[PDB]
């Protein structure tokens, strides 16, 4: 539950992300900061240095994607769960991932913004965005049985 | 750290699991994999269901493992080495899981310790539990 | 959410539990085990050591009372939140009670029913036991603010 | 363990910090009790509204308790007795409110340091605030 302001807060922001390279640099830092994530791309090539995960080409391809649904998510804070539903049976029943790895994947998209936006990112807009990386990692993990 | 009375409660009431480690580490697997769903997913190469071979094998290794690490309390980093490396290199397994099983652990001691799992003893067996934990991915990062 | 099995099976077991003695024995085995939990009840007298914890008649009362709170919340399973809604707010604005605290004692709980029942116990029972005091620690994190 | 590039990386980017010590230490303070309202629990007895010279004066004294840390990361043990002592004995935070202090340091750096937050430093930063959150819960139990 976002207040009314912080859903606006929200939408001016993202405006202004070019979701495309966000999306790499998060996905890229997730896999560096935390390199266990790496798990689930060994299809990704070389991941063995911070230079080739952030430079890598399926990085950021996959990054696209993945932000991608994080944005079409934010047209629908009032039903996530429509959103993530056929994606959350697939991270669960297709690539097994452990959805605790969404909540480290949200925080490290709201560094990256922090890193982006820098002042604008100010400490009530990380308050709505933190609400808003939980409700997609809870989304996310709602067809998990 | 482990005080000397931790140690005494550890060696004591894992001495009492005895042969009954493999059984036990089977049932605390189970009992996290029905109480946390999600660590199922370490796993979709094993029949889970109860009973299963693969679980009750895997259970035996890591009770295993814990009689080791108790064996050498004093140096559990040495001890537990290529553990430590498989799961940081390997196993890839996110940290909070750790606490998953650990509890379900404590669960399955108490559950077959009724007269040794004493408020002392529980708490000498979470410190130990959280111990090995933080061992086991002191080599993620 | 429980499951039919789920809730028969919390019922049964609860209509063996001595709520009093129990609620006791889970609030001293808090104190021991996370002695950080000690903070709220500087008004007990000394909690050094588990005997002197367990054995003290204010931990034996204010867990008799936690756990009468918690009892009576399990014949509202699918209301918690309207049950505890006015605790949650006098555990945030008047007693400043982290939730962390529920969850910690909700995980003692379950130790503490393990320990008394044995095998009956079973990882199903137990299963449905850890959806409740998540569901309890939820219901009183709830209108923290 | 912090490698000698974690430290190189750490000295590199808080030495940007320098007199904005007290700033960043009340922003991060405000981040956190702003995304994670729980932690006000800890602190019922300050003026939490924005620009509150009681969260600036606070804000202060952990930020210059992690510039120490950083001088003494081959020692912090040592170096964070007295704070390691007073927050397992006195304020007995939880264990959990480190990891969410710890994020919200993160992000006033990655606010703050444009030229130096790369995926690199980012990773050393955030096991360097880990590792005090270590040493700060070391004596909790
Ligand atoms: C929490 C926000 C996340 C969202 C919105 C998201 C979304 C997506 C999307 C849109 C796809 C492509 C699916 C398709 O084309 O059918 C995908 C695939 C995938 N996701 Fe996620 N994801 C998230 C987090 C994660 C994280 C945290 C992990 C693990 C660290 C992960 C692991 C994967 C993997 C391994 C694939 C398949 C990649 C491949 O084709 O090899 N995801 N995800
Ligand atoms: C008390 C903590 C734990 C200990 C002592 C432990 C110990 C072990 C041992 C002894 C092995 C076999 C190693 C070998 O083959 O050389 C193993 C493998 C494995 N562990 Fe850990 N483990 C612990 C916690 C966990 C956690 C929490 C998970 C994730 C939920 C996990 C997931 C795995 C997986 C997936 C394997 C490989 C299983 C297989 O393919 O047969 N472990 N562990
Ligand atoms: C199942 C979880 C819990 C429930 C249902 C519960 C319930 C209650 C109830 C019914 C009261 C009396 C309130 C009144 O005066 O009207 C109370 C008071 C209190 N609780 Fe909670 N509680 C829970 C967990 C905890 C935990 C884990 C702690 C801290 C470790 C805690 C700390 C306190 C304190 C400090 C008081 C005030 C005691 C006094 O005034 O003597 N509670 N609680
Ligand atoms: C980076 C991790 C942290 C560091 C370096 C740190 C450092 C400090 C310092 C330097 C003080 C002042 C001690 C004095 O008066 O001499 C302090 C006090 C305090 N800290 Fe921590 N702290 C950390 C995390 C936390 C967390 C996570 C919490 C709980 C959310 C917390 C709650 C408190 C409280 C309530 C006080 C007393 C404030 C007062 O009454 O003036 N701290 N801390
Ligand atoms: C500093 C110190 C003593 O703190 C702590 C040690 C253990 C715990 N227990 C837990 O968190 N259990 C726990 C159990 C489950 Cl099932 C799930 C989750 Cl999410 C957590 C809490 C704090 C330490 O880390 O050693
Ligand atoms: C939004 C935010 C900060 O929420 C939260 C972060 C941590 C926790 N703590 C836990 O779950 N403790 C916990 C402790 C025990 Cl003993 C058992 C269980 Cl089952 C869980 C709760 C909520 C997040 O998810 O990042
Ligand atoms: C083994 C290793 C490297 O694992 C890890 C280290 C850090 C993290 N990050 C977090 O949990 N952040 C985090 C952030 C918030 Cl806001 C809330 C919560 Cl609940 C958690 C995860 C795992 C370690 O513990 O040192």
């Amino acid at each position: 539950h976002l207040t009314p302001e912080e859903k606006s807060a929200v939408t001016a922001l993202w405006g202004k992300v070019n979701v495309d390279e966000v999306g790499g640099e998060a996905l890229g830092r997730l896999l560096v900061v935390y390199p266990w994530t790496q798990r689930f791309f060994e299809s990704f090539g070389d991941l063995s240095t911070p230079d080739a995960v952030m430079g890598n080409p399926k990085v950021k391809a996959h990054g696209k994607k993945v932000l991608g649904a994080f944005s079409d998510g934010l047209a629908h804070l009032d039903n996530l769960k429509g959103t993530f539903a056929t994606l959350s049976e697939l991270h669960c029943d297709k690539l097994h991932v452990d959805p605790e790895n969404f909540r480290l994947l949200g925080n490290v998209l709201v560094c990256v913004l922090a890193h982006h936006f820098g002042k604008e990112f100010t400490p009530p807009v990380q308050a709505a965005y933190q609400k808003v990386v939980a409700g997609v990692a809870n989304a996310l993990a709602h067809k998990y049985h | 750290v482990l005080s000397p009375a931790d140690k005494t409660n550890v060696k004591a009431a894992w001495g009492k699991v005895g042969a009954h480690a493999g059984e036990y580490g089977a049932e605390a697997l189970e009992r996290m994999f029905l109480s946390f769903p999600t660590t199922k997913t370490y796993f979709p190469h094993f029949d889970l269901s109860h009973g299963s071979a693969q679980v009750k094998g895997h259970g035996k290794k890591v009770a295993d493992a814990l009689t080791n690490a108790v064996a050498h309390v004093d140096d559990m980093p040495n001890a537990l080495s290529a553990l430590s490396d498989l799961h940081a290199h390997k196993l890839r397994v996110d940290p909070v899981n750790f606490k998953l099983l650990s509890h379900c652990l404590l669960v399955t001691l108490a559950a077959h310790l009724p007269a040794e799992f004493t408020p002392a003893v529980h708490a000498s067996l979470d410190k130990f539990l959280a111990s090995v934990s933080t061992v086991l991915t002191s080599k993620y990062r």
